[PDB]
Order: C-alpha cells, then sequence, then structure tokens
C-alpha cells in the first residue's frame, strides 16, 4: 500500500533518493561534452557506455550519503561497491521500466525509448536475451506490486550483499544487513494484503538480478577483450577490480 | 589511481 507504520530506516531511504530530472539532466548534459569519435565503431556505443559511466556516478554519490556506508573508511565502500556496482546499475535500469512501463520497449535514464524490436534486429544475441530477461524481471516485479519502499530497501540491501570477512568494519556492516533485512520483512508484513512471503519472493528477484548481473559483467567483458570499450571507462575500472 | 576512490574522496 502507501504508508502508515513504515520502518524508520526506509523513510530515511526515500528522503536520500535523488530527483530523478535532476540526473536525467546531469547525464544529459555529461553526454553533449565533445569527444574523440572512433571512425570504427557507431558513435551511439560510446554515448551509451558513457551514459552507463554517469549512471554510475549518480548511484555512488547516493552511496555516500548513505547511513552506515558513510559511518565507514575508503577501503570497506570500495569493496562494496566494487562487488555490488552491476547489481545497482542493473537494479536501477529494471526499476526504471517498472515505474514508467511499456511493455513494447525499454525507457533509458536520459529519457528516449527503445523498441524490443530494434534490439531484436540490431544487437546481439547476448544482449537480446539481456534485455529479455531483464523484461521477465520487470514484469515479475509488477506482478508482486512492487512499491518505492521496497526498492530504496531492495537497493540497500544491495549495497550491503558481500561476507562479512572481506570487510574490515564487520559488526557495523553486519547490523546494516540484519536492519535492512528486517525492515524489508517487517514493511512487507504490514502492508501486502495479497498471499505469498513478498519477503523471500523479493529475495529470490534479487538474486534473478544478481545472475543477470553477471550476465551483464560478461557483456562488458567481451566488449573489452575486442577492444570495443572507451579509454578510461569507470565500468570497465570497476570491472578489473580485484574480485571478492 | 582508480576513478572509484578519486569519487569517494571527492568533496561532498
Ligand atoms: C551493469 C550493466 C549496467 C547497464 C545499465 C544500462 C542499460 C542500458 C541498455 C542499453 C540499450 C541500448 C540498445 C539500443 C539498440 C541496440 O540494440 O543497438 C545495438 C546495441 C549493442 O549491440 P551489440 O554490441 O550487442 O551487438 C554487436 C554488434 O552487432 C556488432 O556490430 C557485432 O560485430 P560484428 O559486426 O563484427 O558482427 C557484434 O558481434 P560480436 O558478438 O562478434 O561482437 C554484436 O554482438 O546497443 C549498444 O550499443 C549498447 C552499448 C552498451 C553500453 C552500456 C553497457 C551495457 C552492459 C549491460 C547490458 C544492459 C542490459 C540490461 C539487462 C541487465
Amino acid at each position: 500500500s502507501g504508508g502508515p507504520n513504515v520502518p524508520e530506516l526506509i523513510l530515511q531511504l526515500l528522503q536520500l533518493e535523488p530527483d530523478e530530472d535532476q540526473v536525467r539532466a546531469r547525464i544529459l548534459g555529461s553526454l553533449q561534452e565533445p569527444t574523440k569519435s572512433r571512425p570504427d565503431q557507431p558513435a551511439a556505443f560510446g554515448l551509451l557506455c558513457r551514459m552507463a559511466d554517469q549512471t554510475f556516478i549518480s548511484i555512488v554519490d547516493w552511496a555516500r550519503r548513505c547511513m552506515v556506508f558513510k559511518e565507514l573508511e575508503v577501503a570497506d565502500q570500495m569493496t562494496l561497491l566494487q562487488n555490488c556496482w552491476s547489481e545497482l546499475l542493473v537494479f536501477d535500469h529494471i526499476y526504471r521500466q517498472v515505474q514508467h512501463g511499456k511493455e513494447g520497449s525499454i525507457l533509458l535514464v536520459t529519457g528516449q525509448e527503445v523498441e524490443l524490436t530494434t534490439v531484436a534486429t540490431q544487437a546481439g544475441s547476448l544482449l537480446h536475451s539481456l534485455v529479455l530477461r531483464a523484461q521477465e524481471l520487470v514484469l515479475q516485479l509488477l506482478a508482486l506490486q512492487l512499491d518505492r519502499q521496497e526498492f530504496v530497501c531492495l537497493k540497500f540491501i544491495i549495497l550491503f550483499s558481500l561476507d562479512l570477512k572481506f570487510l574490515n568494519n564487520h559488526i557495523l556492516v553486519k547490523d546494516a544487513q540484519e536492519k535492512a533485512n528486517a525492515a524489508l520483512l517487517d514493511y512487507t508484513l504490514c502492508h501486502y494484503p495479497h498471499s505469498g512471503d513478498k519477503f523471500q519472493q523479493l529475495l529470490l528477484c534479487l538474486v534473478e538480478v544478481r545472475a543477470l548481473s553477471m550476465q551483464a559483467k560478461e557483456y562488458l567483458y567481451h566488449k573489452h577483450l575486442g577492444n570495443e570499450m572507451p579509454r578510461n571507462n569507470l565500468l570497465i575500472e570497476m570491472l578489473q577490480a580485484k574480485q571478492t | 589511481p582508480s576513478l572509484l576512490k578519486k569519487l569517494l574522496l571527492a568533496p561532498a
């Protein structure tokens, strides 16, 4: 539903969520900048790479303002982000599709629509499968009636979805995870009138998001091995980070 | 060294 009794963490997360129009304008302006266009590639490719990069910039900016995360040192933050970057980006795309859903197309962060036929005829089988599976996930989330509260809560959960042994500040992160799960469970139990464990189902959705993220990493890696990615690409730097 | 570290150390 809406919210008479929403967990404090979820409310604070709602207040920590950036404005869509501002981010859109910022990324657009960041794309408007001149660039050394490669003659052996469609410029749209580089523009989309830069787009994803800027999206991740905004995501990082969102992370920096988050509770618990801002109480962490640089190392832990870098580890977490290097662990959940693709997941955060993918989930961002997915929820962007959920919030503004036209089944015949996908909506980019810039605001431009891309029909599924275009993807089906112009993209490779891998990216096609990625978009299709992501759209299936979008359909599932729409079926579960996902709201903004559960969205930001799930983002926060994703941000700290990592084994504790790779982090220096153990107890704090543990508290963050437990509090996050407790918040999600509380909200879902207090607001979902339908049947089924919405909490567990959302966790499954998170698993699917993770696998999808793995596939995305695989795609970016394929582009990387073919020297198709622009130099100093942020996502490639995140991909080349030491895995935890 | 890394753009990520620069981002995390950037002014807020
Ligand atoms: C961590 C992931 C974060 C992603 C979040 C943002 C998601 C943005 C989605 C972007 C959708 C834009 C699609 C616009 C329409 C479109 O389909 O245009 C084409 C597609 C790409 O065509 P192609 O290169 O695949 O397909 C190639 C192409 O045909 C070559 O010409 C062939 O070479 P060839 O001529 O020698 O055969 C290749 O063959 P090969 O296999 O050998 O390399 C083939 O695979 O649009 C693109 O340019 C997108 C550029 C990527 C920038 C952003 C990174 C996205 C990475 C993750 C995917 C996001 C999907 C979401 C699902 C979770």
